[PDB]
Formats: C-alpha cells, structure tokens, sequence
C-alpha cells in the first residue's frame, strides 16, 4: 500500500487496527511510536472514447477513478499522456478539451459529461444540456385552444419469441466414449434435469406466438372494392405478386435482419 | 368514413371535424405512410430491439462451443487422447476433470437461458395486451399507443417479433384568448355544458376544448345553478333565447 | 476500491434529477395535462380542477360554489404529510431494503476471502512460500473453485434481483405516463378512491 | 494468474454480465423521469386561486 502519517490514537498495549470488513489499515511502527495508515495503490478501468471510424481517426482515453497526477505512469501510446488533460468527476480524461457551452448527449461518460466530435476539429467534453428551456405565460385570465391539427404515424417494435434449442447432455459431456459414459451416469440425475428444463422453454415459445397473434376466430377476406373514402391501404395489405401473402412493408423488415 | 367518425368521438372532438375536412386528413395519412416507407428502407438502425435477441443468443452458443477446447485442470482437452496416453486405472482421475469442467459450463448456460426467457414472456404479454386493446379497440391510457391522443393501430409481422403502426392525433397551432369560468345574466351563474367560455375582446364565445370552433351562447348551451356572488371570476354577458323570436312568428 | 469492488457513478447527477421533477411539476400546474400529448397550453388552475371533477360524474357547479373549503382542505392535507414524514423514519421502508440487500451481498462476498475452501491456508502468498510449487498448485487449485463459485453465486443473485427493479421501474414509468400526464379511470390505481 | 487463464472464458463472461446490469440502470432512470421535451419555468405570480 501507500504508507502515510495518521492522526488516529492507539492504546498503549495495542498493536495494529482493522476495519469493519476485517481489513488492515492502521499499523504501528515497531521502534517509533508514530502511527501509520495504509492506502491501496491507485487502480481502475481504461476506456476509449472514439467517434465513428468511418468519420475520423482520433481517439481519447479515459482513466477511471484516478487523480490526474498519477497518469503518465500507466503500465497505450506515449502521446496519450498529455495535450490538455481535463479532470472530470468520474475520472481523468486525456485527449479532450473543456468547453463552457452546453449540447445534447452523444456519448455517455459519467456525472453529466458528454464527449462528441465537433469543429479545426477535435474531441470535446462538455456538460449536457437538458433540452431547451421554456416558460408559459400563466395568468388567471388566459386560455389557449389549438386551431389546426396533424395526423402522424410512429413505430413501436417489440420481440415475441426466441429460437427453440435443445442440447443433449449425454453427447456434449462424453461424446462416444465407453469409459466416460459410465462415469457420467454415476453422478446422478443432472443430465435428466437439464433436458427437462430446456423443454419448458421450447414449449413456452410456441405459447408466446399463440397468444399475440391467434386472437381472431375466423380468417377474414380483403374486399376487392378498395374504395376506402380516400385512404390508401395498399402498402400494408397483402400483394398477390409474391407466392406468399407477405405485404410490402413486411418485405423490407425481413431483409434488414441478418 | 364512419369508422373514423366513431374514433374522433372518443377524444372530446365533435363529429363535424372529420367530414368537413375529409380530403386534408386523407392526404395527411397517405403521406404519413410514405414517411415510414423511406425511414425503414434507408437506415437499418430502426430494428434495434429484434437484432439484440439473436446476437445475445448467438453469443451464448459460441461461448459454449469454445469451452470444449479447455483443459479445466487436466493435462489435455481430448477425450480420446487422454485414454490412449494414460492408463485407465489413473485416466479416470484425468477424465473426471473433464466432467466438472464441462458440467458446470452447461448449467451456467441453462441458468442464463432461463433468466433471459423470462424477459421475453414479460415482453410477449405486453405485446398481447397491445393487440387486445390498441388493435381491437381504442385506448384511453395516456402515452400507451404513441405520444398523443390515440386513433387506431395496425399490426405487422417480423422475424421473431411484431411491429406496430400507431396513428395518433397532435394539435399544431395555438392562439391566445381571454376566459372566465362562469357567466352571469340574471344574477345567476351560467356554467357551460361542454366547453369553456372564451372572448377575443368584444363578444364572448363558447367552444370545445381541443379545436377552435366558437358558437353564440344560447339557453341550450348552458345549465343554470346558484346566484351571482359565490363564484370568483364572474363576467357578465347576455344569453340569447331561441324561443322568443321563434314564438314571435 | 479495496479489492477490485469498483463502483461506477450514475450518469444523471442528483442536482439535475430534481430539474426534471421541477418540470413535470411545473407543467401539471399551469398547462394541465396538455403537454403530455402535444404542446403546452396554459390553463387557469381554478379551471384545471374543473376539468377533473368532470371525470368522476360530478357536475361543474361543485367546485366554484365551494372554492374556499377545498383550498383549505388541500393546504391542510399537505401539512399532514409534512408532519408524518418528519416525525417517523419508517415511511421509507421500500427504498431502504434495496440498499441493505445490496450491502449484505458485498459483505458476504468480502468475508469469503478468508476461508480455506478445502486447502490448508487462505493466503495466496503464504501457500507459495511454505509449500513447493510442484505441489503448491494442488493447494492453490483449492483457492480457485472455492473462490470462483463464490463469484458466480453473487452474479446470479444480482441478475435475479435486477429483474425485480425493472419490473418496478416499468410500473413507475406507467404511473408517470398516466397518473401525472393525465387522469386515470383504473380503480384503486392512484390511491384508494376517485382520482 | 497463469493457472486461472487455462480455465477458459469464465472471467470474460462475468464481466460481460455485470455491464449488462450497469447499462440497464441508466435506462431505468431515463424512462421514469425523462419524458418531458422542454424544461418549463415556474411563473413568478403564485396566485393559484
Ligand atoms: C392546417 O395545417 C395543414 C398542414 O399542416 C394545412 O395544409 C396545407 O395548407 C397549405 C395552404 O393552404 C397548402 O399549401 C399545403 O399544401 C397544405 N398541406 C397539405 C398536406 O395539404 C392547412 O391549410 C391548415 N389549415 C388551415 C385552416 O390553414
Ligand atoms: C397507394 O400508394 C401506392 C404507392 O405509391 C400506389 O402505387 C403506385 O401508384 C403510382 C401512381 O399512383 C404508380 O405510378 C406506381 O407504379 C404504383 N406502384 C406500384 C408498385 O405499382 C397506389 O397507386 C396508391 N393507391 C391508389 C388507389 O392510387
Ligand atoms: C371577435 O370575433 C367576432 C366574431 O367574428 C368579431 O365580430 C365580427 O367581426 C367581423 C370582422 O370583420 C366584422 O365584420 C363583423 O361585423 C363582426 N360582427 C359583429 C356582429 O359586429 C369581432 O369583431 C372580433 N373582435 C376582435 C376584437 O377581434
Ligand atoms: C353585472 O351586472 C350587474 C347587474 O347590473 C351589475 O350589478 C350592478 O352593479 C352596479 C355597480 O357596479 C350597481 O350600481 C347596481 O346596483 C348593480 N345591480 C345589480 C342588479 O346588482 C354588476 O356590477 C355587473 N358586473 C360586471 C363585472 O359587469
Ligand atoms: C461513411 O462516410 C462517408 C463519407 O463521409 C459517407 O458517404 C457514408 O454515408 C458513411 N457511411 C455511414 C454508414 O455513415
Ligand atoms: C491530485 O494530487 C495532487 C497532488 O498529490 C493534489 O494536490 C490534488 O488535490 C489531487 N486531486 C484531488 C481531486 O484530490
Ligand atoms: C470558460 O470558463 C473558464 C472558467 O470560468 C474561463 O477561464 C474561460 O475564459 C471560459 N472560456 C470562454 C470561451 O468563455
Ligand atoms: C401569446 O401566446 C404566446 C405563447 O403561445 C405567449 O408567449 C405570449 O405572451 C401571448 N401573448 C399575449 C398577448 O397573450
Ligand atoms: C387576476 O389576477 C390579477 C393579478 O393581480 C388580479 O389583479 C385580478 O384581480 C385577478 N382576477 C381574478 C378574477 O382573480
């Protein structure tokens, strides 16, 4: 650890102290009656702040939970230990510059600090802006009724099921070995229990796709007279060009999944 | 055209809005479909949620497969090679290390699958709730079917998942006005039946609560209760009676 | 940071967490519930209450004929919450059990580092000095499975516990979307009674 | 350190499990609170009837 002088007062027979979690921190010097403390040496995680590699080729490291003096020790690159090191509340940031402005969040860092790539061009570390402020003119005699409307279409996407998968515990553990097959069996019913657990998942996946979709009693038929009063529903209805009844928007949805 | 009229009647909007503007809404809805057409076709980042199901599942198998080339405390990682090199009186000790090292690698994967499969049921039941309310009816839960007053929705299929197309209603342009919560004509309050009391500066008007459409205050517009001193914010007006000119002729 | 138990800081600082809760509380007063759907439109607060008695089958004439009694009844209601929160500390039962359950997980995990787990000692440095490295690998193998299984137990307990909070975070997100940005007609959702 | 690594990918998997929780906690505090578009201002005239 890191020895230092301490203000703690021991007892005249007492040797060394401890903590709540049974960890040693206070050690008395044997010869001199001065009191010494123990602080663990600095450590943390190393993070890389980068924009898209298609866009630029400049990075900035982030040493976490460390004072900005213990940097340049490390142990990458030598050049990444300078160039206006800026101290944050979450760690030591190297390769960025402090800005007094406020912008929307792009890359999370910690404790309200966001990095981005802005223009000449470099990597900055600002404080996030919580949207644009507003103020309503409240009064005891005022009212606001809208005079015109809009119709919009959003999109909500949810998952319904995963892929059914069964794994044979006999083949996976001992694949075609007479000595291993007998020694596996004397362990007991571990293999039998696992193949019953994975069956409960596979049965449940069929039940999930049954409840979401199969809520209609009879299959209905699209009428041929498509006069819907002006609305155009041909983009979502099935198209008879394909052999399947898959619509047009569904066709784009299947190609975007690999 | 009447099924739309049944759905404007659930957001506090009278029936006369739709058929008086049937051509603007039809083109606004048709252009709305085209915006989804370009947004889905251009970028592939819209399908974030369904992609993470497959990738998390594929990462579990590749972790499980690559565990088969580990010694797990033994001297080798091949079941056939350990039997040939070492005597079966003592090869059972080495092959025991390729039991616990491989059995614990399977129960870890199964436990990860049971926890992950509980997430999907919590999302499959939520999707079943939307298909029962947001499709088979109209929902009055705020911010359930998209941000705004709700009209309807349409379901679309997806590989291991479902995709909805919500249709909401959002007001656009607001105007300042002056209001008073009650009206006094004959020393008595004149609380309106449905709407508030507005004035542009000269003549008071009553209108509905989500779209500007003023009307002249009549006896049918209001119900009367109490005298003209308890309420705070009272403003005088004259309420026209339709019966007296009608009874005149 | 004593033995690798790093704690990351939250992204949203507690100063600006109160900035959202000073905005949802400042749109409920003036704009009503209109800012949930479209754009905020100012309403007088005496008229904003009048929109809300009109959702429980109560005519508009109840409020403005008794505007002084309801105002004092609501003001006295806030004062009852003021004394109830300040006097006893047992009101915050639910938020206290989250920290205490998390604190017992770490203290169980830390105290597992002084167990032999089938070996002759519990110190990584002492076993290497006393016993020869040709046979110290057998003893240090006992301080692998005895410590690796103590970590996967804690992680599995954390994954199950983290599913409880999301089930309670999604329930709180539902209340902030219905009970704050509007009026709810679900019986016994926002307190016992008409909402 | 060398004897731990020959066990395989147990260490790598656990550090990928715990970052799934830590990402999810930020998503929870985002959904409950950050549902307002613009920050509003308290009016100075406090006459609320
Ligand atoms: C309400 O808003 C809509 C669009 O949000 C307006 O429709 C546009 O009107 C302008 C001027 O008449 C036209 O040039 C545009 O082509 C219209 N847009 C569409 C999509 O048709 C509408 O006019 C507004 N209502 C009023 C009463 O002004
Ligand atoms: C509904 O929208 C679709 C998509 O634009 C229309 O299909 C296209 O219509 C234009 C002319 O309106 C044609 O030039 C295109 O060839 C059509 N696309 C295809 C793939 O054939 C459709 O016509 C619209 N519905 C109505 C009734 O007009
Ligand atoms: C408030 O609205 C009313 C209703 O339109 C206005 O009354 C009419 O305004 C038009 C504007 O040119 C005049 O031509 C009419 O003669 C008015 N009606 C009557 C019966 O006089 C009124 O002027 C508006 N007031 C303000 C201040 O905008
Ligand atoms: C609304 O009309 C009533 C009826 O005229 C007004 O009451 C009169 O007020 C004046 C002075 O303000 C008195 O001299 C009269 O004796 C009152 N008459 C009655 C029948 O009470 C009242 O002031 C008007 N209020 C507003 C805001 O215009
Ligand atoms: C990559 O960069 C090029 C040049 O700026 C740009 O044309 C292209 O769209 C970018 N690709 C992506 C996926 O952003
Ligand atoms: C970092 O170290 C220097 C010198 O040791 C010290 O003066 C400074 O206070 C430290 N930073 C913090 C945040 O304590
Ligand atoms: C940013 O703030 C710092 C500290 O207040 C100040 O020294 C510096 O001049 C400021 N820069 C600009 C461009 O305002
Ligand atoms: C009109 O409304 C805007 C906001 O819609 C407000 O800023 C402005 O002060 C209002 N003006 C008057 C005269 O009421
Ligand atoms: C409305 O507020 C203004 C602000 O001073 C006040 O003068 C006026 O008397 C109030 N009117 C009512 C009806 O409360």
């Amino acid at each position: 650890g890191v020895l230092t002088e301490s203000n703690k007062k021991f007892l005249p027979f007492q040797q060394f102290g401890r903590d709540i979690a049974d960890t040693t921190d206070a050690v008395r010097d044997p010869q001199t009656l001065e009191i010494l403390d123990i602080t663990p040496c600095s450590f943390g995680g190393v993070s890389v702040i980068t924009p898209g590699t298609n866009t630029s080729n400049e990075v900035a490291v982030l040493y976490q939970d460390v004072n900005c003096t213990e940097v340049f020790v490390a142990i990458w690159r030598v050049y990444s230990t300078g160039s206006n090191v800026f101290q944050t509340r979450a760690g030591c940031l190297i390769g960025a510059e402090h800005v007094n402005n406020s912008y929307e969040c792009d890359i999370p860092i910690g404790a309200g600090i966001c990095a981005s790539y802005q223009t000449s061009q470099s990597i900055i570390a600002y404080t996030m802006s919580l949207g644009a402020e507003n103020s309503v003119a409240y009064s005891n005699n005022s009212i606001a009724i809208p005079t015109n409307f809009t119709i919009s279409v959003t999109t909500e996407i949810l998952p319904v099921s995963m892929t059914k998968t069964s794994v044979d515990c006999t083949m996976y553990i001992c694949g075609d070995s007479t000595e291993c097959s007998n020694l596996l069996l004397q362990y007991g019913s571990f293999c039998t229990q696992l193949n019953r657990a994975l069956t409960g998942i596979a049965v449940e996946q069929d039940k999930n796709t049954q409840e979401v979709f199969a809520q209609v009693k009879q299959i209905y038929k699209t009428p041929p007279i498509k006069d819907f009063g002006g609305f155009n529903f041909s983009q979502i209805l099935p198209d008879p060009s394909k052999p399947s009844k898959r619509s047009f928007i569904e066709d784009l949805l299947f190609n975007k999944v690999t | 055209a009447m099924q739309m009229a049944y759905r404007f009647n659930g957001i506090g909007v009278t029936q006369n809005v739709l058929y008086e503007n049937q051509k603007l809404i039809a083109n606004q809805f048709n252009s709305a479909i085209g915006k989804i057409q370009d947004s889905l076709s251009s970028t592939a980042s819209a399908l974030g949620k369904l992609q993470d199901v497959v990738n998390q599942n594929a990462q579990a198998l590749n972790t499980l497969v690559k565990q088969l080339s580990s010694n797990f405390g033994a001297i080798s990682s091949v079941l056939n090679d350990i039997l040939s090199r070492l005597d079966p009186p003592e090869a059972e000790v080495q092959i025991d290390r390729l039991i616990t090292g491989r059995l614990q690698s399977l129960q870890t994967y199964v436990t990860q699958q049971l926890i992950r499969a509980a997430e999907i049921r919590a999302s499959a039941n939520l999707a079943a709730t939307k298909m029962s309310e947001c499709v088979l009816g109209q929902s009055k839960r705020v911010d359930f079917c998209g941000k705004g007053y709700h009209l309807m929705s349409f379901p679309q299929s997806a590989p291991h998942g479902v995709v909805f197309l919500h249709v909401t209603y959002v007001p656009a342009q607001e105007k300042n006005f002056t209001t008073a919560p009650a009206i006094c004509h004959d020393g008595k309050a004149h609380f309106p039946r449905e709407g508030v009391f507005v004035s542009n500066g000269t003549h008071w008007f009553v209108t509905q609560r989500n779209f500007y459409e003023p009307q002249i205050i009549t006896t049918d517009n209001t119900f009367v209760s109490g005298n003209c001193d308890v309420v705070i914010g009272i403003v005088n007006n004259t309420v026209y009676d339709p019966l007296q000119p009608e009874l005149d002729s | 940071k004593f033995n690798g138990l790093t704690v990351l800081p939250p992204l949203l600082t507690d100063e600006m967490i109160a900035q959202y809760t000073s905005a949802l509380l400042a749109g409920t007063i003036t704009s009503g519930w209109t800012f949930g759907a479209g754009a905020a439109l100012q309403i007088p607060f005496a008229m904003q209450m009048a929109y809300r008695f009109n959702g429980i089958g109560v005519t508009q004439n109840v409020l403005y004929e008794n505007q002084k009694l309801i105002a004092n009844q609501f003001n006295s209601a806030i004062g009852k919450i003021q004394d109830s929160l300040s006097s006893t500390a047992s009101a915050l039962g639910k938020l206290q059990d989250v920290v205490n359950q998390n604190a017992q997980a770490l203290n169980t995990l830390v105290k597992q580092l002084s167990s032999n787990f089938g070996a002759i000692s519990s110190v990584l440095n002492d076993i290497l000095s006393r016993l020869d490295p040709p046979e110290a690998e057998v003893q240090i193998d006992r301080l692998i499975t005895g410590r690796l299984q103590s970590l996967q137990t804690y992680v599995t307990q954390q994954l199950i516990r983290a599913a409880e909070i999301r089930a309670s975070a999604n329930l709180a997100a539902t209340k902030m979307s219905e009970c704050v940005l509007g009026q709810s007609k679900r019986v016994d959702f926002c307190g016992k009674g008409y909402h």
